[PDB]
């Protein structure tokens, strides 16, 4: 646009300086070189316009740039829809021409199944309580009293053991089980 | 306010330019007086030229229905219902004083004399040239004090003959207006393409001011009198007031009839130039 | 309120510089080129905000919601959050309660030949239609709504889960740093306290309210740009007349091309200055389109454990309404 | 401008309607006299002649037989405009003076006619017309030159500061009469005029040449105001784009049978930026006006197939047939749309979630590898539906098998 | 450092154009009508 | 910068228009005050973007 904009006449006879001033008499001149310079002027004008919207814009996405190395990159992410689609593993950043391109690793789940689940266990006798931590309790497929642990973002039915309960304290909506007490609570 | 000439609108804010006047202008005010003793009574008015200057609007009438005060008897029991009156105006270039006596308001060469001839149902615009007539205390005598459109009570020009000489005439244009008791705007300008009058007597019972009669008159007029005006005989007159239009910004309002209901002065204080501005 | 989508306008250089008549066209062939690149800018702008939405409605979209969980609750009343249309009441009470006139599609044009709407086609421009019907970012809405039962708490949008209101409040209550056992003995004055928070909040669209008047400031100043835009059309620049046929047929040939000119070049000012509007409207769309994104997957997919981001105080749970 | 295009759901240029009619009103204007400047005495410079005149027309291949012109000055007008367009008002001021002296009324002119006698307004369109009626044509007519033809070198009061007049006004009528009351040139004399001593001057000239030929001048200032254009030169469909020239003011527009609004006086009905939006006419009846308006038209273009759908935007489809001679030479295929009727395109149920032709609201254009697009919608994917229990209990959903996605931006 | 307010300005459009001609003020009155959108975009700005 | 294009002539004889009404004619007057408005309004415009 910069460059093809100097070919524009602007109203004048001829959009080259030469033709005016060999055809037309001075005050003629005066008049063509007039608005030829108008336009030009425009024209540079508009080109610094251009470039000051594209430097706020390029501002606004260098913040966002540090942002998402600082998070994507040197470190691994909690916050969802930041740093991509999905649960996020492990970025990497490539140069591009006109800044940097990035490679997000994400988790994404293909298959789902429903299951039934409780808010924590409890022991009739002991009240002693305790809640799963980074995964659910869910109910086995062969008792109606035996549960297991299973991982948030996969399903595996695991023994429950201490390194995946914690200890809290009682709540009136955990289940109160009677017999067949996982180790923890036996 | 002076209609937009030629054209009308409807439920639309325009900022016109022309010839407005001054928001809360106290203008002029002149009243007529019925006879005293049998003799006219009227008052300093044809002695005093005013100053034309871009033209003026008169609000006529607009006091009817009134308690009046006689000029003559200012005793409440005396005091009566106004009636409505039109005034007599005067239009001219070059003003001096009758050679006689001494006394201004001589108004020379043509000039324009607005009567409203009849029991108040003909406008009458003249335009033609008063000289003093040699006759015994009248206008051109050592026995004059001013000169008076005469009336009874239920044509003036022949009580303006008995004062002047009427010469060289141009034009006489006749107006038919209904005799009413009501609230009325009249008003005159002049441009390059003549004098123009305004009034309120057309189109549906508004107070808007629509052209009509464009005067072939194209000599500026700079003065312009009220001519004094009474009626033999107790009875009370309403009053009319003359403001001086201005070149202003001013912005008006329409309605569904296409009739200016309200205006904005643009200057008179610092909120109307605000709206102006926005 | 965030501002995520500029209004679409597309203009026709040639009737809006000219209006037809030849002798502009001609002279305005001789000016310059300048209607294909305005024609091009304002093709892409269009583009990258088509492109900028359907960014933004992927992260609306959820794998799992709860088609129940607005009607299932305890004490608590959300039902300014129900999908019965998918429109939710509070999004009806918002598009009702803003004064927006009616973008016509399907039909403009016939009710235009028998304002800004009837403005579009005798000036040149056009306002295209958003890229989504607003009955589908209807669906979006509620599905999102519906999602945010478990979406904070242990499964981390990997798995979902299906905690009625009460018992997600509860938990997010006790994370924020309330006891249990004030949260126990208090299950009737907390559902009050939040029932007539909503209920101050439907009654709350007046004049008094901050993000219901930036909802009318963004509606207006769009109006005012399509008003600018349409308005220009009147003005002389210089001219006789503000019309190319009374130019024509007062004047001769070599001072017809000087009337027209300085038409030309004033026309021509409008469109590159709303062009440059747009664009940076158009910036700006970008950056509130990105603080969009993050406030709805760290407000309403989670709960905030920052302070300052989503609103004062210290967050509990976050809803999103369609805005117009 | 080029050739080699990509796909997307262009806009192209609107197409204006034509011309379905023509229509006529001048409410029988009679021809008002020229030929007062022809009748009397040539005017003298300082006592110059006014006309004004309305309500007319007039045939000027008559008034310009009996003239010659030497030179014709116009301002914002043209002769031909004055022979052809209508107008509100006309005024014209006569008087004679020389071809020797023509530059006295040049504008910018330091000579005593421009600052005494005639000052020329420029506020509104003139022409400055120098013409010679010849000696037979002053025979035929009974026009003469014979009075004592004199300008204005000083009109000066007691002060002594000049008094300059105006532009667009008569001459001052002291000066006026003071200069012509006396029969000899003089630069400096004094004058009493009715009480008051002016000091003016006298300059004579001849306007006649040897041959006879009277040498006058024309001021013609055409007044284009608002509203009827009454004074025009004699010259020999309800819902359409049509013609008009209702008083003499000529252009297109779209009209109506429709509730009167405005004073019934006042002809033309305006907007707030000078545009009629309707008149009144005779037999009492109104009509609003509006401009014809124009089709927005979007094309819809696929380079992989190679075919164009043309897309008419947010107008009913009954109303293409109207303006169905204003597209280009190939525009059927009537199909209703959400987003505007369209041509080119098959009506199907398909939903597809991802399309690059939007056409607007929820709706996609499908590339047709037959030779054409095919309507489909935009697919909204229901989410996996989890259910409450009213337990202690609650459902969840958790993945079994996953894979690696890679997202790039 | 953090660039968190800009420089409020009011200009009069009409003071700046013409400098209190009144043939300026019509030339500029026939010109068009820009200086009551220069008014309201810079108070709203302002206002922002 | 918008102080400072009240002393550009913009093509016009003078920068004032004082200077423009006390020599030219009314018809050039139009054209030098027209020419200065329209640059006076582009550095408006400018400011204001
Ligand atoms: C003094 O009293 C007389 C008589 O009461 C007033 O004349 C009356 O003025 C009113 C003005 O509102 C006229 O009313 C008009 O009636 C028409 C229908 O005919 C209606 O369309 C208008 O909107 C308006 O209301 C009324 O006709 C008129 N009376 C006569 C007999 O003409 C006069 O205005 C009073 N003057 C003062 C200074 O109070
Ligand atoms: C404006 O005025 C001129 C007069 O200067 C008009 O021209 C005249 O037009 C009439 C009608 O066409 C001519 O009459 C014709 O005469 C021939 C014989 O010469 C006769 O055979 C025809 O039947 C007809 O009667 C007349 O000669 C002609 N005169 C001149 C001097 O041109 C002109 O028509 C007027 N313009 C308009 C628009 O009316
Ligand atoms: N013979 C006679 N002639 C009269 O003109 C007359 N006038 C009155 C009363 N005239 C008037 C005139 C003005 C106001 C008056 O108070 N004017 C209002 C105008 C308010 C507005 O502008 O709307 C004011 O207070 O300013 C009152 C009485 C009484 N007797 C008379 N008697
Ligand atoms: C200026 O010219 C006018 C027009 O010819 C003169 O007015 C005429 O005056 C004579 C003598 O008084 C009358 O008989 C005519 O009827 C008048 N005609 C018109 C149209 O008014 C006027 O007298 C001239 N002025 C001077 C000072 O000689
Ligand atoms: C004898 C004239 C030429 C010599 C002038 C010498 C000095 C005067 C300088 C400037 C004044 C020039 C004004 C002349 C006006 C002539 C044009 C006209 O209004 O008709
Ligand atoms: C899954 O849902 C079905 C239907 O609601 C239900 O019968 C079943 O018990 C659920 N699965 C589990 C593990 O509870
Ligand atoms: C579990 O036991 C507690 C008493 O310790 C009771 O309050 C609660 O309701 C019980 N919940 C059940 C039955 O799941
Ligand atoms: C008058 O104009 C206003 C515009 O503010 C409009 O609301 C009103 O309906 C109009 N009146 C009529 C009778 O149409
Ligand atoms: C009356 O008019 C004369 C004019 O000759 C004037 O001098 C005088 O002041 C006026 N008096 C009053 C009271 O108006
Ligand atoms: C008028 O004035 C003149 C001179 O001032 C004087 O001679 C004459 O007597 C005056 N007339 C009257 C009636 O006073
Ligand atoms: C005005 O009147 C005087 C004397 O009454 C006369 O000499 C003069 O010519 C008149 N002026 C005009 C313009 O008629
Ligand atoms: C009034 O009427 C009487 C009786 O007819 C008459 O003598 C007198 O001249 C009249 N006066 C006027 C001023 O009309
Ligand atoms: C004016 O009214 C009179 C009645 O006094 C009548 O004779 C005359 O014809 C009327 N003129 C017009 C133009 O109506
Ligand atoms: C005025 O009225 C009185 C009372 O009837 C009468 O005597 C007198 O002649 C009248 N005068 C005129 C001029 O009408
Ligand atoms: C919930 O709120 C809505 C709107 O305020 C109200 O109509 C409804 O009755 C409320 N329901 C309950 C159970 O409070
Ligand atoms: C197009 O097809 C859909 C589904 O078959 C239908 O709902 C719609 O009404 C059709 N369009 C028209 C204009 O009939």
């Amino acid at each position: 646009k910069l460059a093809s904009e100097l070919a524009n006449t602007f109203g004048a006879i001829s959009a080259s300086i030469g033709d005016i001033l060999k055809r037309l008499d001075v005050l003629e001149q005066e008049v063509q070189i007039d608005r030829l310079i108008n336009g030009r002027l425009t024209s540079l004008n508009a080109f610094v316009s251009q470039q000051l919207v594209r430097s706020e814009a390029a501002a606004r996405s260098s913040q966002l740039a540090k942002e998402k190395i600082n998070e994507c990159v040197k470190a691994q992410s909690t916050r969802s829809g930041f740093c991509g689609q999905g649960t996020h593993i492990v970025s990497f950043v490539i140069n591009a021409p006109n800044g940097f391109y990035f490679i997000h690793v994400g988790y994404h789940p293909q298959d789902y199944v429903n299951q039934t689940a409780a808010y924590g266990l409890c022991d009739s006798s002991s009240k002693k309580c305790i809640a799963a931590k980074n995964g659910y309790f869910v109910k086995n497929d062969s008792d109606s009293g035996s549960w297991s642990y299973t991982g948030s973002s996969f399903y595996q039915p695991e023994p429950i053991t201490t390194f995946n309960s914690r200890f809290v304290e009682p709540e009136v909506t955990f289940q109160n089980l009677s017999n067949n007490l996982p180790p923890p609570l036996l | 306010v002076l209609y937009p000439v030629g054209r009308t609108y409807s439920n639309i804010t325009i900022t016109l330019e022309g010839l407005f006047p001054h928001q809360a202008d106290r203008g002029d005010m002149y009243v007529y007086s019925q006879s005293h003793k049998g003799r006219p009574f009227i008052s300093n008015y044809s002695l005093v030229t005013n100053d034309f200057g871009n033209g003026i609007v008169i609000r006529i009438g607009s006091a009817a229905n009134k308690t009046g005060s006689p000029i003559i008897s200012n005793i409440a029991s005396n005091f009566q219902i106004m009636k409505k009156l039109y005034p007599a105006l005067l239009f001219g270039s070059a003003v001096g004083k009758f050679p006689a006596n001494n006394k201004t308001g001589a108004y020379f060469n043509h000039s324009l004399v607005i009567l409203p001839e009849k029991c108040g149902t003909v406008i009458t615009a003249l335009y033609c040239v008063l000289e003093p007539k040699n006759d015994t205390n009248c206008t051109g005598s050592s026995g004059y004090v001013s000169y008076v459109l005469f009336e009874n009570f239920s044509n003036l020009k022949n009580s303006l003959q008995q004062w002047f000489n009427i010469k060289d005439c141009l034009f006489e244009k006749n107006y038919n207006v209904t005799d009413d008791e009501r609230e009325e705007w009249f008003g005159i300008i002049q441009d390059q393409q003549g004098v123009h009058l305004y009034t309120s007597r057309k189109n549906g019972y508004s107070n808007n001011m629509f052209l009509f009669a464009t005067l072939p008159i194209y000599d500026q007029i700079l003065y312009y009198t009220v001519m004094p005006r009474s009626i033999n005989a107790y009875h009370a007159f309403s009053a009319f007031y003359i403001y001086k239009l201005h070149k202003i910004n001013y912005m008006v309002d329409f309605d569904v009839n296409g009739y200016i209901t309200r205006a904005v002065d643009c200057g008179y204080n610092d909120y109307t130039q605000l709206q102006c501005s926005y | 309120f965030i501002e995520t989508s500029i209004q679409k306008v597309t203009v026709d250089c040639k009737q809006y510089v000219c209006n037809g008549f030849e002798r502009c066209e001609q002279l305005l062939v001789q000016y310059g080129q300048f209607c294909s690149k305005i024609n091009q800018a304002l093709h892409g702008v269009n583009l990258r905000q088509d492109d900028a939405t359907k960014s933004l409605f992927e992260d609306i979209k959820v794998p799992q919601s709860v088609p129940l969980m607005t009607s299932l609750t305890g004490d608590y009343n959300l039902s300014l959050f129900e999908a019965p249309n998918y429109r939710s009441a509070l999004e009806d009470l918002l598009f009702d309660k803003v004064t927006l006139s009616d973008p016509g599609y399907m039909k403009g044009y016939d009710e235009c030949m028998k304002d800004l709407i009837c403005a579009q086609y005798v000036s040149g421009y056009k306002v295209l239609p958003p890229l989504y019907d607003a009955n589908m970012e209807a669906m979006y809405t509620a599905s999102l709504t519906g999602s945010i039962a478990g979406s904070f708490w242990t499964g981390g949008l990997s798995s979902a889960a299906a905690l009625p209101f009460a018992q997600s409040m509860f938990y997010r209550m006790n994370g924020i740093g309330i006891t249990q056992n004030v949260l126990m003995k208090n299950q009737r004055e907390i559902a009050n306290k939040f029932n007539q928070a909503l209920g101050a909040m439907q009654t709350g669209f007046t004049a008094t309210n901050q993000a219901f008047q930036k909802v009318q400031d963004v509606v207006n100043a769009n109006a005012q740009a399509l008003s600018k835009l349409a308005s220009e059309l009147a003005n002389t620049f210089g001219a006789i007349s503000a019309s190319i046929g009374d130019i024509l047929k007062r004047l001769d040939v070599l001072e017809q091309e000087v009337q027209i000119d300085r038409l030309i070049n004033g026309r021509l000012t409008s469109l590159n200055a709303f062009v440059s509007q747009q664009l940076v409207r158009s910036e700006a769309a970008a950056r509130s389109s990105q603080l969009a994104k993050e406030k709805i997957n760290e407000c309403v997919k989670a709960q905030s454990t920052r302070s300052g981001f989503c609103g004062q105080g210290t967050h509990i749970v976050s809803f999103v309404i369609n805005a117009p | 401008g080029q050739f080699d295009m990509d796909s997307g759901v262009y806009s192209a240029s609107y197409f204006n309607a034509r011309s379905r009619g023509y229509y006529y009103e001048a409410a029988e204007l009679t021809e008002c006299d020229l030929d007062v400047l022809f009748k009397n005495d040539a005017p003298i410079i300082a006592n110059y002649s006014r006309r004004v005149f309305t309500n007319c027309n007039y045939n000027l291949t008559k008034l310009l037989s009996l003239v010659q012109v030497d030179e014709f000055v116009c301002h914002k007008t043209t002769p031909e405009a004055l022979a052809t367009g209508c107008y509100s008002s006309l005024t014209v001021d006569w008087f004679a003076l020389p071809f020797s002296m023509k530059s006295t009324l040049a504008i910018g002119s330091a000579e005593a006619i421009s600052m005494f006698n005639y000052n020329q307004d420029y506020s509104n369109p003139t022409c400055r017309i120098h013409a010679a009626v010849t000696a037979n044509v002053s025979t035929a007519l009974n026009f003469t030159a014979n009075a004592n033809y004199a300008y204005i070198s000083r009109c000066q009061g007691v002060d002594g500061k000049p008094i300059l007049l105006q532009p667009g006004q008569m001459t001052n009528i002291a000066c006026r009469s003071g200069v012509l009351a006396r029969p000899s040139d003089a630069d400096y004399f004094g004058y009493s005029f009715q009480g008051r001593n002016y000091y003016l001057g006298r300059k004579s000239y001849k306007p006649k040449t040897d041959e006879g030929d009277v040498q006058m001048v024309y001021v013609i200032t055409p007044k284009y105001d608002k509203g009827p254009d009454t004074v025009c030169p004699l010259k020999d469909l309800l819902g359409q784009c049509i013609d008009y020239d209702i008083h003499g003011v000529v252009g297109r527009g779209v009209f109506q049978v429709c509730n009167t609004t405005g004073i019934a006086s006042q002809i033309f009905v305006y907007d707030g930026f000078g545009n009629i939006i309707g008149f009144h006419s005779k037999n009492g009846t109104y009509y609003c006006m509006a401009p014809c308006v124009s089709v927005p038209v979007s094309v819809i273009y696929d380079k992989s197939s190679d075919v164009h759908a043309t897309l008419y935007s947010s107008v009913e489809c009954n109303h293409i047939k109207s303006v169905a001679t204003v597209f280009s030479r190939q525009t059927n295929g009537l199909l209703q749309t959400a987003v505007g009727c369209v041509i080119g395109f098959r009506n199907t149920s398909d939903t597809v979630e991802d399309c690059t032709l939007p056409l607007g609201q929820s709706l996609c254009a499908k590339p047709p590898s037959n030779n054409t697009f095919a309507l489909v919608h935009m697919l909204f994917q229901n989410p996996l539906k989890v259910s409450v229990l009213n337990s202690t209990e609650f459902q969840v959903s958790i993945p079994q098998n996953f894979s690696f996605g890679i997202t790039e931006e």
